[PDB]
RNA sequence: GACAGCAGGACGGUGGCCAUGGAAGUCGGAAUCCGCUAAGGAGUGUGUAACAACUCACCUGCCGAAUCAACUAGCCCUGA
């Protein structure tokens, strides 16, 4: 394997470069597989997102075909988890700002960015018992009519702090929205243009 | 073979006897390494008896000649093919040696196979000897002797065991 | 909304789901009895149940799972009383019924528009998997119809 | 009971590979018994948990 | 296979200075000085650069174990440079059982005295190395800070502490008690 | 642009199928595909009784040029 398969991947990238001359550079450092399924099945009717290896440094060979303008400006842009978004329709600057959607409350131990998490006093709706996590961290709780209320108002995880496993599970059981982060558009390419998005595009 | 001292390269040719069933034998040819030509003739009979239907009585040796080196003043690279017989079973082997002459390289081959693999001269059968060029050597030792502007000193060089008197006030500084 | 994937008979042999339920206190036996009436006649086999509650009620929605309705497309009914001859008979055609089934598959596949779902539901089965005169390994490279007519 | 300190004590006392021949505590990513009493064998097993 | 020379490259920062009379290395810096002897290894040590400070560790023919040994010189030179620029700080949290451990310093931080030790009555006195200081940390329960220059001396003092705190004649899976090395770092942060 | 190292992902059909003392990849029996694809093996293990967390094959970011596996025989070591 990985010879005819890589040649077929090169056929796919030469098909997309000969089909769609307009591209969007994106980065997906914090992303999940269900999140990518959501993004693809939300962007079926429009532009196609393609990631890849260092084999994405292929526009040099595409220039060695001797069929191009000065397209080699996009070569140092593929650094540090960089993917392409090939389009044909727009010609319209409303894409990805009306479509930049947040992540539906994905929690995992290992994140520090960007903010703090506070827990208001509210009827949590927790069944028996779900008190071992509150006892492992330290939270004053009182039991009203069957839902459990929290008597105090403290901050669990501050900025720059590593999320723990028990903290992630208690945030998942309390359903308070954790850190959520999607892809970031970084560079626009439209027919040999050099866009400087601080702040020019859209 | 004893392989006493340095080895020598011999071109030995031999044929069958002229018989009424078959005249003009094909007059075969080999390249025998031996300390002298008598051992070259006998090892020639050994190899030709193992290869084809030949023995000493129904055959003869036409010519036995010393083969001198084509370029003794050139440091060359030789690949040697080996059919030695170990304690368990025989094996095939490719070795490389950087040396001046072919007889010296095959001499180093016999001495090194006696050193490392404990192989006597009874078991070592030289299959083929070929001068190989640069950038084709498989061995890292000869590949790292392949260096232009090579630099190395001689650290801790002690010598002259009791050529000096046995009793002195000296204390020899090395290098 | 509570989810549960269990079904043989109705049961109620001192064994149930409740855990989230007794915080709202609406079922203890009445919800299990209404689940009988909402699961009558369809069928005698494992289903997926989700119950919606608004302080006094049990709304029993059955989301039709794909493999469960593929098993339900066998010869009915077989629950007990001379079972086990043996487990995997499965002689069905499913000419258009699996086609109507992935027409009913809404927002649960993350799918292409009926392009390769024929391959998906042809190779995702275990007992039947074809009309009796061909092979599903051939269906992998057979007719690509329906992908125009469904959208 | 400080479960982070319990994980630290398990890191320094529990997650080790014990050899079946020389009976020597080596390392969690060990390959051979470093002791010369068995012959540097690779007959290893993880330390037993509850 | 009698491999020809192997060389290791060491950059030396301008905060510190190196001086060698042979295989003996003397590194002087802001946080004291440190000298060591490499007499039993026989590897050439040369330096170059007019205030550029490029050390080279060069070894000729040798053997395979000795080509393994030539990297150890470069690594201990890097350890001496880090110890004379930044220093070594080991933070040891007292992972303690039902009985707490009373850790005090007695003679100017050079004598760690351990008490109450899983209910054992015997007061456990541990003497440290000349060249390492000890303290009880602030804003943290039963954390023990060991600060010094020589990594061998500091980590051998920490090894003596963690082997003095050892459960005897019992299961050591249960009774997870002892003063273990939690964090290894430097004194000057942000570097 | 590999080997090791650090960081991230490791899904949808599907809690698939034979089982109900559980199986929702993880005692077991038979198998074995498609989509998204950057990639996920109807799953190599650890577990919580199971439902869930962790990890691995596989994939991608930095690094930078040699790396990995199985046999074989000479010395030495264990077996002694
Ligand atoms: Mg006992
Ligand atoms: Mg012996």
């Amino acid at each position: 394997d990985r010879a005819t398969w890589k040649s077929n991947y090169f056929l796919k990238i030469i098909q997309l470069l000969d089909d769609y001359p307009k591209c969007f550079i994106v980065g997906a450092d914090n992303v999940g597989s269900k999140q990518m399924q959501q993004i693809r099945m939300s962007l079926r009717g429009k532009a196609v997102v393609l990631m890849g290896k260092n084999t994405m440094m292929r526009k040099a060979i595409r220039g060695h075909l001797e069929n191009n303008p000065a397209l080699e400006k996009l070569l140092p842009h593929i650094r540090g988890n960089v993917g392409f978004v090939f389009t044909k329709e727009d010609l319209t600057e409303i894409r990805d700002m009306l479509r930049a959607n947040k992540v539906p409350a994905a929690a995992r131990a290992g994140a520090i960015a960007p903010c703090e998490v506070t827990v208001p006093a509210q009827n949590t709706g927790l069944g028996p018992e779900k008190t071992s996590f509150f006892q492992a961290l330290g939270i004053t709780t009182k039991i009203s009519r069957g839902t459990i209320e929290i008597l105090s108002d403290v901050q669990l995880i501050k900025t720059g702090d590593k999320v723990g496993a028990s903290e992630a599970t208690l945030l998942n059981m309390l359903n308070i929205s954790p850190f959520s982060f999607g892809l970031v558009i970084q560079q626009v390419f439209d027919n040999g243009s050099i866009y400087n998005p601080e702040v020019l595009d859209i | 073979m004893k392989a006493s001292g340095t080895l020598r390269e011999y071109k030995v040719v031999g044929r069958c006897l002229p018989t009424p069933k078959c005249h003009t034998p094909p007059l075969y040819r080999m390249r025998i390494f031996a300390p002298n030509h008598v051992v070259a003739k006998s090892r020639f009979w050994y190899f030709v008896s193992q290869l084809k239907k030949m023995k000493k009585s129904s055959g003869e040796i036409v010519y036995c000649g010393q083969v001198f080196e084509k370029s003794p003043l050139r440091v060359k690279n030789f690949g040697i093919w080996l059919r030695y017989d170990s304690r368990s079973g025989t094996h095939n082997m490719y070795r490389e040696y950087r040396d001046l002459t072919t007889a010296g390289a095959v001499t180093q081959c016999y001495r090194d196979m006696g050193a490392r693999h404990r192989a006597r001269a009874h078991s070592i059968q030289i299959m083929k000897v070929e001068e190989i060029a640069a950038s084709k050597c498989r061995r890292p030792a000869v590949k790292q002797f392949h260096d232009s502007k090579i630099k190395f000193p001689l650290p801790h060089r002690v010598l002259r065991r009791q050529h000096k008197p046995r009793f002195t006030t000296k204390r020899p500084n090395t290098f | 909304v509570y989810l549960r994937c269990t079904g043989g008979e109705v049961g109620a042999t001192s064994a149930l789901a409740p855990k989230i339920g007794p915080l709202g206190l609406s079922p203890k036996k009445v919800g299990d009895d209404i689940a009988k009436a909402t699961g009558d006649w369809k069928g005698l086999r494992i289903t997926v149940k989700l119950t919606i509650q608004n302080r006094q009620a049990q709304i029993e929605v059955v989301p039709s799972a794909s493999a469960l309705i593929i098993k339900a497309l066998k010869e009915p009914p077989r629950d007990r009383k001379k079972q086990k001859n043996i487990k995997h008979s499965g002689n069905i055609t499913f000419d258009e019924i699996v086609n109507i089934a992935r027409q009913m598959r809404h927002r649960s596949l993350a799918r292409e528009l009926s392009g390769t779902i024929k391959e998906i539901l042809g190779t995702a089965q275990s007992v039947g998997c074809n009309v009796d005169g061909r092979h599903p390994h051939d269906i992998i490279d057979d007719i690509n119809s329906g992908a125009v007519e469904c959208p | 009971i400080e479960p982070s300190l319990r994980q630290l004590a398990q890191k320094y006392n529990c997650d080790k590979m014990i050899c079946r021949k020389c009976y020597a505590r080596l390392h969690p990513r060990a390959v051979n018994c470093r002791k010369k009493k068995c012959g540097h064998t690779n007959n290893l097993r993880p330390k037993k948990k509850v | 296979m009698k491999t020809i020379l192997s060389n290791q490259t060491v950059d030396i920062p301008e905060n510190v200075d190196i001086t060698l009379k042979g295989r003996t290395v003397i590194v002087k810096g802001p946080r004291g000085t440190l000298r060591r002897d490499f007499n039993h290894i026989n590897v050439e040590l040369s330096l170059l650069g007019k205030k550029k400070k490029r050390l080279r560790v060069d070894k000729w023919w040798g053997n395979r174990k000795e080509l393994a040994t030539v990297r150890t010189i470069c690594s201990h030179v890097q350890n001496m440079i880090k110890g004379v620029t930044l220093g070594f700080r080991y933070k040891m949290r007292s992972v303690y059982a039902h009985f707490p451990i009373n850790v005090v310093i007695q003679e100017n931080g050079s004598l760690v005295e351990i008490r109450n030790f899983l209910g054992e009555k015997y007061i456990r006195r541990v003497r440290m190395r000349p060249g390492v200081a000890c303290s009880v940390s602030q804003a943290q329960k039963d954390e023990l800070i060991l600060e010094g220059n020589d990594i061998e001396l500091v980590s051998n003092s920490a090894a003596l502490i963690q082997q003095a705190t050892t459960v005897k004649n019992k299961d050591i899976r249960k009774f997870l008690d002892g003063i273990y090395v939690s964090e290894k770092g430097t004194v000057q942060q942000a570097d």
